[PDB]
């Protein structure tokens, strides 16, 4: 010299991040998904389906995990590690 | 009160007496209170899927809180 | 009803005219026992050409790949009630595609039940269970002594719905369930069926042991074929009656012209002499007049009872089978091979489903029957 809604959480969002689904060192690898967390643990998923219609789809997941997410990171291969206040947990999206 | 193995989780050391030995920490006790006991499985087999169980129905729980509030408004 | 005056209220229960005139209509959307929230703003006038309906996120996330089907029942669809019917059906189809994201289990019932089963069995029977408790193992002992596993995968409602079974052993278990029926009477169900079938069972260790089974590798306990190595690339396989085990089971010898002749004369002749009452190898024995091999493995490590073609043992399951009718070569192929070369040669003619043509090694008359 435009701004663009998504999906709005219900709850504060604490990380955006991307992940390699289905990974069938390189520092730059050609990310397959979107992920964003929630504080009260909606975590949030998208990827492209190109199923059934012949079209580009955009595929939403979201999830409920338990506890109030205090953190989290992605590691090698489509895991994100998250915690809350009881414990350091994992999931694993491949 | 520290984790002295490495595993993250803190543990409770507890020495016994002096009359043993004049010697320190000879006769100890390093205990988690759950699996990691040292000293001088149909049990350990059920116990995370029950404690999934609490985690999936304590979501639904608050969950539902949520939907309730919803339905008031 | 026939008015949507009481049709609308009795199949969308939920949906409350806030406008005076009902043109702001707001509350909730009944799905597969779920409410969804749902402001639906029409114009002045009941036209669905043009309206507003706007959302809750979870249930956009939840329309998404269908946003386009929407805005057309808007556009083409006479009027509200019809709107909400097909609508509704439609939130039902997305959901039941999208199944996977479903089954919070009652607590109350399910959690206590299956323990206090678990409890009615016994915890040396148990091999498996997953963290969200939907997958189990378990095992039993046959008076053998044999281990036999059964997976069972169950619902968010076990005892009202059957537990899907998933055994190994070859024959189909038909499970009578009740929801009355348990755990412990599908395993007694198990035990029944195990015990009916253990002489099988019996046969099957029994050649897995005394036997070089050559085809199935580590067999598991679905399989009643069994690929036996007798002599030296001639094999025998087995297929057997999982109720009458001792019973004849269907049998044929693969290799040479030359060494399978006498096998089938001798069977043809002796046959008779089988017996129901004895195992299937002592039967054998006394039948086919020899005793086996008992995997004459280390001798022979680089012998080539491979392709010759392809100088391979195991081409995509299939095992070096078909030889040659000669007592130089003796050459053993594969029949996948040996079709492929022998279709390019002007010496080769097929007759119905045989091919005659020269052995790729010594050139002398080979047939392959496909
Ligand atoms: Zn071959
Ligand atoms: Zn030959």
């Amino acid at each position: 010299t435009l701004v663009k809604i998504l999906h709005h959480l219900e709850e504060p969002v604490i990380f955006i991040g991307a992940l390699k689904t289905e990974p069938q060192p390189d520092e730059d690898v050609h990310c397959d998904c979107l992920v964003a967390f929630g504080h009260h643990g909606r975590m949030l998923a998208i990827k492209a389906s190109w199923d059934e219609s012949g079209k580009l789809v955009p595929e939403l997941r979201e999830y409920c995990l338990p506890g109030p997410v205090l953190c989290a990171a992605c590691g090698g291969g489509g895991r994100v590690y998250h915690s809350t206040p009881s414990d350091l947990c994992v999931v694993d999206l491949s | 009160i520290d984790d002295f193995i490495g595993s993250g989780t803190e543990q409770v050391l507890l020495l016994f007496k002096d009359s043993l030995n004049s010697d320190c920490l000879t006769s100890f006790k390093i205990t988690d209170l759950g699996k990691i006991n040292y000293s001088s499985e149909n049990r350990y087999l059920v116990v995370p899927p029950l404690e999934t169980g609490l985690k999936v129905c304590f979501s639904s729980f608050r969950e539902l809180r949520q939907h309730l509030l919803l339905k008031e408004k | 009803m026939a008015v949507t005056e009481a049709s609308l209220l009795r199949q969308c229960p939920l949906l409350l005219p806030q406008n005076r005139s009902k043109t702001v209509y707001e509350g909730f959307i009944s799905a597969q026992g779920r409410d969804f929230h749902l402001r639906i703003v029409l114009p002045e006038d009941l036209q669905l050409k043009n309206a507003r309906l706007l959302c809750s996120w979870q249930l956009r996330t939840i329309l998404s790949g269908y946003h386009r089907i929407v805005q057309q029942r808007m556009q083409h669809s006479p009027d509200l009630m019809s709107f909400m019917m097909e609508l509704k059906m439609l939130l039902e189809v997305a959901l039941k595609n999208r199944q996977e994201l479903y089954a919070l289990p009652p607590p109350p019932q399910f959690y206590s039940s299956l323990i206090e089963e678990i409890g009615t069995l016994g915890w040396d029977k148990l091999v498996y269970a997953d963290t969200c408790f939907s997958t189990i193992k378990l095992k039993a002992e046959d008076a053998s002594g044999r281990e036999h596993l059964i997976t069972l995968k169950l619902k968010a409602k076990y005892p009202a719905e059957s537990p899907d079974y998933f055994v190994d052993f070859p024959v189909p278990f038909c499970a009578s369930w009740t929801p009355q029926s348990s755990l412990i009477s599908i395993y007694s169900q198990f035990l029944a069926a195990i015990e009916s079938l253990k002489a099988f069972w019996d046969v099957m260790d029994e050649i897995d042991e005394k036997t070089w089974v050559l085809e199935p590798e580590k067999p598991p306990r679905s399989a009643t074929a069994r690929r036996i190595a007798l002599g030296n690339n001639v094999s025998i396989n087995i297929e057997v009656d999982p109720r009458h085990p001792t019973m004849l089971p269907e049998c044929f010898f693969l290799g040479a012209d030359h060494v399978v002749k006498p096998l089938g004369i001798k069977l043809s002749r002796n046959i008779h002499l089988w017996d129901p009452e004895n195992s299937v190898l002592q039967n054998l024995k006394d039948v086919l007049e020899i005793d086996f091999p008992a995997r004459a493995i280390l001798e022979k490590s680089d012998f080539t009872m491979d392709c010759g073609i392809c100088y391979a043992y195991q081409l995509d399951g299939t095992i070096p089978d078909q030889v040659c009718d000669n007592s130089q070569c003796g050459q053993p192929f594969h029949q996948i091979c040996l079709y492929e070369w022998l279709r390019g040669l002007l010496t080769s003619r097929q007759s119905f489903n045989i091919i005659f043509g020269e052995c790729p090694y010594c050139s002398k008359p080979i047939t392959l029957k496909m």
